[PDB]
């Protein structure tokens, strides 16, 4: 099977490096010249790097000014991105791509990424790893009931209701990064108003980072 | 050189027909599909020739400047966000795409308010959180008021993904202040708009 | 000039 997969990802401290990894299977891996592409939380695509096939010759986007470091180890089967001082902005999502194109001499020109990686998260940030703060949304048809998500640090957390339990109608929100640097979300799910007191509803807060998991018992 | 990439959004209903366009300042096109959560993926190149393996209703067009991604007989699969990519420039460059949705008829949102926790304010702070569930489209707007004050830049909002059930979405505004700030007003509100109201909803508490 | 892969240069 054709593919690239990627690994190498994680959270760092800024001012630091770090090294994305991606090997390449099912294809001749010296006949293309690979590529670093990166994604934005919300934003859209952007070029970052291009190597050729010897794993000699590299060229970068122009806002790279020599932070970024694109390399190949072709006994591997693998390309490597480096990242030298570390930023917030550099939170991204990085993708390892295999370029079709025309060379001319060592220059890439005309290509188009036909294969991607699945991808790797890199977040930056300053804070460390806190477990998350759980609050309940108490009822007052049908109900509406939630845990509140908060201060926690990092992504992801997962939510589940009464032991995964109970699926119908529940909405788990996107995290939202505070102005304190740490992360929080809330999940609500609606409910018969007649159930509200025959029926116990706990959220669950599962946050492997901190190896933590946190139970809430909502009631109005 | 830049790519003006539109619409930005676009509902289509599922058997219909998705148009996107791609507009250069200056045939080297691609186009890229994005599910969420996924890597990006080659649809096609020089602007119509399809990579192998992508489905007959996907084709491409563009006469010199303007270019068009098409979508037959739309499937549930092909909700995605869609790239057009230039790369006869230097360096390449991309769209900021377009996200194709699923359309539905028009549903107002179920409105709910809440109130902090006890347990949350011996930490120290507030958060009040208002509650839009199951709504379409995607568009909607919610003012916070206290004492009858309008509220500003004191409230994050978030929406979930387009419903894989009913394909509505859902919304959830934030507001959080001090303990100090919370104990110091009584009456809390929040107030709602959407195509499906025919006027703003307002749920509220002491 | 030179290919990186093909599709490009066989179209």
């Amino acid at each position: 099977q054709v593919q690239l997969v990627q690994s190498g990802g994680g959270v760092f401290k800024p001012g630091g490096s770090l090294r994305l990894s991606c090997e390449a299977s099912g294809f001749t891996f010296t006949e293309y010249y690979m590529t670093w592409v990166r994604q934005a939380p919300g934003k859209g695509l952007e070029w970052l790097a291009y190597i050729s096939k010897n794993g000699e010759y590299s060229k970068y986007s122009p806002s790279s000014n020599g932070r970024f470091t694109i390399s190949r180890d072709n006994a591997k089967n693998s390309v490597f991105l480096q990242l030298d001082r570390l930023s917030a902005d550099d939170t991204a999502v990085y993708y390892c791509a295999r370029a079709d194109g025309l060379t001319y001499f060592s220059e890439l020109l005309q290509y188009i990424f036909d294969l991607w990686g699945q991808g790797a998260r890199v977040t930056v940030s300053s804070a460390s790893t806190k477990g998350p703060s759980v609050f309940p949304l108490a009822p007052s048809g049908t109900a509406a009931l939630g845990c509140l998500v908060k201060d926690y640090f990092p992504e992801p957390v997962t939510v589940s209701w009464n032991s995964g339990a109970l699926t119908s109608g529940v909405h788990t929100f996107p995290a939202v990064l505070q102005s304190s640097g740490l992360y929080s979300l809330s999940s609500v799910v609606t409910v018969p108003s007649s159930s509200l007191g025959t029926q116990t509803y706990i959220c669950n807060v599962n946050h492997k980072p901190s190896n933590t998991k946190v139970d809430k018992r909502v009631e109005p | 050189i830049v790519l003006a990439q539109s619409p930005d959004s676009l509902a289509v209903s599922p058997g219909e027909r998705a148009t996107i366009h791609c507009k250069s300042s200056q045939h080297s096109i691609a186009w890229y599909q994005q599910r969420p959560g996924q890597p990006p993926k080659l649809l096609l190149y020089w602007a119509s020739m399809r990579l192998s393996g992508v489905p007959d209703r996907f084709s491409g067009s563009g006469s010199g400047t303007d270019f068009t991604l098409t979508i037959n007989n739309l499937q549930a699969e092909d909700v995605a966000i869609y790239y057009c990519h230039q790369y006869s420039s230097h360096p390449p460059t991309f769209g900021h795409g377009t996200r194709v949705e699923l359309r539905r008829t028009v549903a107002a949102p179920s409105v709910f308010i809440f109130p902090p926790s006890d347990e949350q304010l011996k930490s120290g702070t507030a958060s009040v959180v208002c509650l839009l569930n199951n709504f379409y489209p995607r568009e909607a707007k919610v003012q916070w008021k206290v004492d009858n004050a309008l509220q500003s830049g004191n409230s994050q909002e978030s929406v979930t993904e387009q419903d894989s059930k009913d394909s509505t979405y859902s919304l959830s505004s934030t507001l959080t202040l001090s303990k100090a700030d919370y104990e110091k007003h009584k009456v809390y509100a929040c107030e709602v708009t959407h195509q499906g109201l025919s006027s703003p909803v307002t749920k509220s508490f002491n | 000039w030179g290919c990186s892969g093909k599709l490009i240069c066989t179209t």
